[PDB]
């Protein structure tokens, strides 16, 4: 499936000026648009070549939507202080993430519309797009207000309406990069440790999309508890990389094989030292 | 396009 | 309310002395958003380092990517220095080019 998501952050700067407000847009893991309140001339911007072809009206309206959102966030930052009985001298953060995950037939798989205050969950729209989950007492106030104003109905219209429709358009205009598939180039390194064993690390490089399975196997079995990994890491060029390692006994390396699966790999690779 | 805030906290 | 950044340093291609490459400093799982980063060559700040726009992943923590073109050498050491309110002192992670 694919996804269209918007990540928003507003950081209050008491003692400096207005809250730093920001919006970032992604279709899967590629950022394609951005809005920064601090920029000299705050207006939505392209972060991927394939969105640049959108007309000035697309850009003007998105810039207008982002500013309305900035105001809303400035206001909520003040309300919070009140809800949590906090001082107006400290800096606080308010995050918002909204988006939709959709299958090939364009059917909404999962919708999101959630907030966090100072890094902790505040309130989130439930999977049913009908009810809200409030993390605490302050959030209840908000939940009851939104329950009364029928907020979930309007927000659901976006996730099921515009989110989905614009997602297919983007995937289309940007298929060349967004739907591309780069196989992973792999290899394994060797390191004799001081505990008198060896660490074997399997690298998978320059692949895309992100999804990948890097695994170590011994006697055709997955060493699920012995592996040390690192979450898939990004690169400026849009590709990803990763490694999985395991510690093995001296002179027994040839018993271990690295197994890597990927969209760009007709069949799983199997490497050795 | 992105989401719009239509309700205050 | 305050999370310690995870720092991972790596290059785009397996390193080869004298061959142009790209060094990456990936900083994640931190909070608050404010944070300072620098990539160092022999302990001296590298002038041009591009800094990807801040973001946050599903658990609400911020992450960011710094990178810079470079050409490794048998005698040059690279590192990434991070200053965040969650740490008493800045954490500097060296690039382990043989991992």
């Amino acid at each position: 499936s694919h996804s269209l998501r918007y990540f928003v952050t507003a950081v209050s700067r008491p003692g400096f000026g207005e809250p730093r407000y920001m919006e970032v847009g992604y279709v899967d893991n590629t950022e394609f648009v951005r809005f920064d309140s601090d920029a000299e001339n705050p207006r939505y911007e392209p972060r991927a070549r394939w969105i640049e072809q959108e007309g000035p009206e697309y850009w003007e309206r998105e810039t207008r939507r982002a500013k309305g959102n900035e105001q809303s966030f400035r206001v909520d930052l003040r309300t919070a202080l009140r809800y949590y009985n906090q001082s107006a001298g400290g800096s606080h953060t308010l995050q918002w993430m909204a988006g939709c995950d959709v299958e090939s037939d364009g059917r909404l798989l999962r919708g999101y519309w959630q907030f966090a205050y100072d890094g902790c969950d505040y309130i989130a729209l439930n999977e049913d797009l009908k009810t809200w989950t409030a993390a605490d007492m302050a959030a209840q106030i908000t939940r009851r207000k939104w329950e009364q104003a029928g907020a979930a109905e309007r927000d659901r219209a976006y996730l099921e309406g515009e989110c989905v429709e614009w997602l297919r358009r983007y995937l289309k205009n940007g298929n060349a990069t967004l739907l591309r598939t780069d196989p992973p180039k792999a290899h394994v390194t060797h390191h004799r440790r001081p505990e008198g064993d060896v660490t074997l690390r399997c690298w998978a490089l320059g692949f895309y999309p992100a999804d990948i399975t890097l695994t170590w196997q011994l006697n055709g079995e997955e060493l699920t508890q012995e592996m040390e990994l690192v979450e898939t890491r990004p690169a400026g060029d849009g590709t990803f990389q990763k490694w999985a390692s395991v510690v093995v006994p001296l002179g027994k390396e040839q018993k271990y094989t690295c197994h890597v699966e990927h969209e760009g790999l007709p069949e799983p690779l199997t490497l050795r030292w | 396009i992105g989401p719009g805030r239509a309700f205050y906290a | 309310m305050q999370k310690t950044p995870q720092i991972q340093v790596y290059s785009r291609h397996p390193p080869e002395n004298g061959k142009p490459n790209i060094l990456n400093c990936y900083v994640t799982q931190f909070h608050p958003p404010h944070i300072e980063i620098q990539m160092l060559k022999n302990g001296k700040k590298i002038p041009k380092v591009e800094m990807s726009d801040m973001s946050f992943s599903k658990d609400w923590s911020f992450y960011i990517l710094a990178h810079t073109e470079f050409t490794p050498t048998e005698t040059d050491t690279y590192a990434c220095r991070v200053k965040h309110a969650s740490m008493a002192e800045p954490k500097t992670v060296y690039w382990d080019r043989d991992m």
